[PDB]
């Protein structure tokens, strides 16, 4: 049923739920997340 | 004159003159972009730059309908300030504009202290008010169960 | 560990004791019928797709 | 052979993507590759590792001699002796097929597999071929091989023979760990842990215990986690050996959160040396942190985050920025606060949770009967 | 000819048989319901209309030589069916000519003699009572007349042959359609002609003459009564004015014809697409994004069609004009690969506080924005670049100081950050309040009377909708 | 949610059961 408005139209397998929440925030999770303790 | 919905639908008939050239049209759409985010002061600092003719008979109205809106925000429950806040927020170390908003608005200078009262209402409630119309709605429930066979 | 009906505060250092309503049995069995109603409509649309 | 074979696929990955991890993996792989006459599948690895070395021609005449020794064996066998099925032609021609998994690439092995599957009637020998496809499909992580032969295992084979399927109960959910099903299916059927002989069908036991205990604390927190992994007995033997894993468990259950993160950072760093690794490392830690936050914000309705400044770790602003990302994430049902500095929570009630479910299930079925009423009646 | 000429006998004869029996069963059954049971909505009218969209456009484009569709024009060149002997003699002509065209080569029109082979169909004692037969079997050769795609001197033959049909269409409207009401067919006949008549007036000068006709055409529709007539002609009239890049939208704001009231699940889905774009350009974002959501979830039943990807295209923009965004590329296509990369990377820069990337990818992907017709995002989404974070903060925090939100929005000034918060609460972005006594910005109160007072104001619609399903079930029940 | 849904779905059964019995008796009349 053409409606005359058509004409144009784990690899990343569940990626966008992870990516919309956290993007690139030092994902090794140790260098700041586990290494706060030099401040105290 | 606050036709902001009529403003953006007016901009459809301009194909590419807004970006390439045409500072006559580029200046009010840069002006409306300054009204977008938070930037009141860039409007009033671009006041001293019109590349066109004087535009003064519109921008006197345009800024007056800005001033009363911020006045409409400060005529709420924000109780008391001094003239220096009316210098910072509104504008203008002393002209007769402090006389202008003493007579148009309230803002009586007390012991070096302004006064703006509480514009908050009482909110009269009963919350059993729809007792008639809820009794109406259940009637056409059974009226549409029976009677139409 | 649900040995208790309570809650704590750190802003006041305060233990508070309350109760709960057991009368969820209406609303529990309410939406479980929707699961039965979901399956029949999936069955009917399958029957209606089989023949016009 | 194929019985310790999955250690190779670890050293393929561990050498490749961390180039800094390239000291001792190459030292015991290339000597292991010139062992066992491994000749076909390492040319890709020889492109990514060190350049070239001419023992290739020396092992090519060795791989041709063992090919020709078995070539003249089974052509004379098929031309003289004429009993077939699971007979001498069968196990000689699978010895070609075992040769092409042990030495060759998959292509000669798979066409020998699909030829020898069409010949046999004993389903145990049929299922052993399907055991061989599932393992070589686990080497090269071919997602189209594994969807076929698992359906061969469930439907087409296992209506008969019994208790060799528990080998596949370790495999169906080992494939769920390499997918994103790190949540419930993998924890459900790793729960039967009584298969200990470190075989090809039971590839390792002590790492299998670490695998079934990492995935377990996401399926269930306290709908009785403690019976299956804490009150469980044979699981408790082998985690009494491993000191860090039991410390990683009891930090979560006995609610010591400061030592819990010291264990959790070791787990994430130890997670890095895995070959089914791509969905783990970003997704595991971020789920376990909000896992521990949900039970900590439970039992309280007024927490000051200065109490979380020392009973939790350190870093007042660090808790502040991580709660702010989680509350904005649509999770971690509370409300963080400034200068009062009191994390206030909110939860639904009986009425509020039962209305939020019926408002969604009602609209889904209402939209469903919008379409159904209009498919009929023109 | 030994390669392809020997594969010339297989394409005619089964399309000479089963494609011929299509309109033979359609023309017979439409006549059967036009005579008795004059409420003829439930027939193969609908499925042939679904076929004339889908099947017979790709069943044949050319007239399919060795006389499959080439024979259709000398077959139907001689149609009287006037009296009972003139029916039975033409029933013999249905026997003889289909035998000749099944055997030998009849009068092959060479793509330009199709219009004189549309004269004697209109001539040769053709009837007015068989007005479905005239209306369908004239419009159905117009699709080989348009989808030949050569577009040279057949374009004026397009223009002539439609006005041939439309003169019969208007005269049927003037000459009193007794108990058939071809409008159920003539609506999409008026669509299918005016899809390509709009193309013709894109290949030539403007189509406001169509709108002057279509205003009078919408006038005679629904003044009689509506049977899909107001629904089809309104989306046709709305599309040109939306296609013109002139002012054109306050014309649609005052268009008070907003009741098609039923659309068979297909007109209503695209009608909500057009009016969702209209309410988006006059900056009412809340009502727009929910009826754009309603248009996307109503008729998606296709296979990677594109206008579904176009309503999905505009829906993410207005949600970036109010902050939230879901997973978009989870239904990726061989053509969505082209159209996912700008918009997914657009909201990538919106969620972060980066504007240099936002201006870079405007410059990088502005020409793709030219093809989508969405220039206006750069002037109106830079508003929400600063307003997304203050929506995110005020949802996270509960009672915040304005001195700390300045560094959190990295504005480096608390004095104007009052005004950004003032503008967002003015626009109703967040419902929160400000304490202008010592610098507090506190959020709303707890979960309110939502458990008690609200839910009957959702329950009243669900009673009324479900019993109307029970009412529409019972009324349309018994045809025998 | 109980009385408006089920009453509608039961009468929806009477549609398909009639629309089947309509045309399958119609196509077997000839």
């Amino acid at each position: 049923m053409s409606e005359k408005k058509q004409p144009v139209d784990e690899d990343n397998w569940d990626d966008d739920n992870v990516e919309d929440d956290f993007s690139n925030q030092l994902r090794a999770e140790l260098e700041k997340h586990g290494y706060k303790m030099e401040t105290s | 004159q606050n036709r902001v919905a009529e403003f953006h639908t007016e901009l459809e008939r301009l194909p590419a003159k807004d970006i390439q050239t045409n500072v006559y049209i580029k200046h009010p759409v840069s002006l409306e972009q300054y009204l977008m985010e938070g930037s009141y002061n860039k409007v009033f600092l671009a006041k001293g730059n019109i590349p066109a003719e004087s535009y003064t008979f519109f921008i006197d109205i345009l800024l007056d309908t800005i001033r009363d809106e911020i006045a409409g925000c400060i005529e709420k429950a924000y109780e008391k300030i001094l003239f220096t806040e009316a210098t910072r927020i509104l504008f203008f170390n002393t002209p007769k504009k402090m006389t202008d908003y003493a007579k148009k608005r309230g803002w009586v200078l007390g012991p070096n202290n302004y006064y703006s009262f509480a514009s908050q209402q009482q909110k009269p409630e009963d919350t059993t008010i729809p007792s008639t119309e809820l009794a109406k709605q259940v009637i056409e429930y059974a009226r549409q169960l029976e009677m139409i066979v | 560990d649900k040995k208790f009906h309570g809650i704590l505060d750190q802003g006041e250092g305060v233990l508070i004791i309350f109760d709960e309503p057991p009368v969820d049995k209406t609303y529990e069995a309410a939406l479980e019928t929707i699961q039965n109603m979901s399956k029949v409509v999936d069955s009917l649309y399958n029957k209606a797709k089989k023949l016009t | 052979p194929k019985n310790p074979d999955l250690r190779i696929a670890q050293l393929r990955f561990l050498l490749s993507l961390p180039e800094h991890r390239g000291d001792a993996a190459v030292r015991d792989e290339l000597m292991a590759a010139v062992r066992d006459n491994n000749m076909a599948p390492y040319y890709e690895a020889l492109c990514k590792s060190l350049d070239w070395q001419i023992d290739v021609d020396l092992l090519n005449k060795m791989k041709k001699a063992n090919e020709d020794e078995l070539k003249r064996l089974d052509e004379e066998l098929e031309d003289a002796e004429k009993n077939l099925g699971e007979s001498e032609i069968r196990d000689a021609m699978m010895a070609k097929a075992e040769y092409l998994c042990r030495i060759g690439d998959k292509e000669g092995a798979l066409t020998a597999f699909r030829k020898t599957y069409d010949k046999t009637v004993a389903l145990g020998h049929r299922l052993d071929i399907v055991f061989y496809l599932l393992r070589i499909g686990l080497f090269y992580m071919d997602n189209d091989l594994i969807t076929r032969n698992t359906e061969k295992a469930k439907s087409l084979i296992e209506e008969g023979g019994d208790w060799d399927r528990r080998n596949r109960l370790k495999v169906y959910q080992g494939l769920y760990c390499v997918a994103i099903r790190d949540f419930k299916q993998a924890a459900e059927l790793f729960l039967d842990t009584v298969s200990t002989f470190t075989s090809y069908e039971l590839m390792d036991y002590k790492t299998f215990v670490t695998y079934t205990v990492y995935v377990s604390m996401i399926a269930l927190e306290r709908p009785d986690l403690r019976e299956k992994v804490i009150k469980g007995a044979e699981i408790l033997e082998v985690l009494h050996s491993l000191p860090a894993v039991r410390q990683y468990l009891f930090s979560l259950y006995e609610c010591r959160y400061s030592v819990f993160f010291q264990s959790l950072a070791v787990v994430e760093q130890e997670m890095k040396k895995d070959w089914l690794f791509a969905p783990h490392y970003r997704y595991y830690v971020r789920e376990m942190r909000i896992h521990a936050y949900s039970q900590l914000l439970e039992s309280y309705r007024s927490l000051t985050l200065g109490y979380m400044a020392e009973a939790f770790g350190v870093g007042v602003e660090f808790i502040d920025q991580e709660l702010s990302r989680f509350i904005a994430a649509g999770r971690l049902h509370c409300k963080i606060d400034k200068v009062n500095e009191i994390v206030e929570t909110n939860r639904p009630d009986s009425k509020n949770w039962q209305y939020q479910e019926t408002i969604k299930k009602g609209d889904l079925l209402l939209n469903r009967v919008q379409k159904l009423s209009r498919v009929i009646n023109m | 000819p030994p390669g392809g000429g020997e594969q010339e006998p297989p394409p005619p004869p089964a399309p000479q048989d089963v494609e011929m029996k299509e309109e033979a069963a359609t023309g017979g059954g439409s006549t059967g319901e036009a005579d008795g049971k004059t409420a003829a909505a439930a027939a193969e009218h609908s499925q042939r209309e679904l076929d004339t969209v889908t099947l017979e456009d790709i069943k044949e484009h050319v007239k399919q030589l060795e006389k499959a569709v080439s024979g259709k024009e000398p077959r139907f060149v001689l149609r009287a069916l006037r009296m009972l002997p003139s029916t039975s003699r033409r029933l013999n002509h249905y026997v003889l000519y289909k035998a000749v065209q099944g055997f030998f080569t009849s009068n092959n029109a060479t793509r330009d003699f199709l219009l004189p082979f549309l004269e004697e169909p209109m001539d040769t004692e053709a009837d007015l009572q068989f007005r479905p037969r005239t209306g369908k079997a004239a419009s159905t050769p117009l699709l080989p007349e348009v989808e030949a795609y050569l577009q040279l001197l057949v374009v004026i033959f397009m223009m002539n042959s439609k006005r041939y049909k439309e003169a019969q269409k208007i005269s049927d409207d003037l000459m009193q359609k007794i108990s058939t009401q071809n409008r159920r067919a003539l609506d999409l006949v008026a669509a299918k002609c005016y899809y390509y008549h709009a193309r013709v007036y894109e290949f030539l000068d403007k189509l406001d003459v169509v709108r002057s006709f279509l205003h009078a055409r919408l006038r005679t529709a629904t003044l009689r009564h509506d049977a899909d007539g107001q629904a089809t002609l309104l989306n046709l009239l709305l599309r040109n004015y939306l296609h013109y890049s002139l002012y054109d939208q306050a014309e649609k704001l005052v268009s008070k014809s907003v009741f098609p009231e039923q659309a068979n699940n297909n007109e209503w889905a695209r009608y909500l697409y057009y009016t969702g774009r209209i309410k988006a350009i006059q900056l009412e974002y809340s009502e727009a994004r929910r009826t754009m959501t309603n248009a996307l979830r109503k008729a998606p039943q296709h296979t990677a069609v594109g206008f579904k990807q176009t309503v999905h295209k505009l829906l993410i923009v207005v949600e970036l004009l109010l902050g939230e965004i879901p997973d978009r590329l989870q239904f990726r296509q061989p053509s969505l690969k082209r159209s996912l990369m700008p918009y997914f990377l657009l909201t990538q820069a919106v969620r972060t506080g980066n504007l240099a990337k936002f201006n870079q990818v405007l410059d990088q992907f502005g020409e793709k924005f030219q093809a989508d017709g969405t220039y206006t995002l750069i002037i109106r989404l830079r508003h929400n670049v600063i307003k997304t974070g203050v929506r995110m903060i005020s949802l996270s925090y509960s009672r915040i100081s304005l001195a700390d939100i300045a560094q959190k929005l990295q504005l480096d000034s608390p004095e104007d950050a009052e005004f950004i918060v003032a503008k967002a609460i003015r626009d109703g972005v967040i419902e929160a309040s400000i304490n202008h006594e010592k610098g507090y910005v506190q959020s709303k109160e707890m979960i309110d009377i939502y458990s008690t007072r609200e839910p009957q104001l959702a329950f009243h619609q669900r009673i009324s909708f479900c019993l109307d399903i029970h009412n529409m079930s019972v009324k349309a029940m018994r045809f025998p | 949610y109980l009385a408006s849904l089920i009453r509608s779905v039961v009468a929806l059964h009477n549609l398909i059961n009639n629309k089947i019995a309509n045309r399958d008796a119609e196509k077997k009349e000839g």
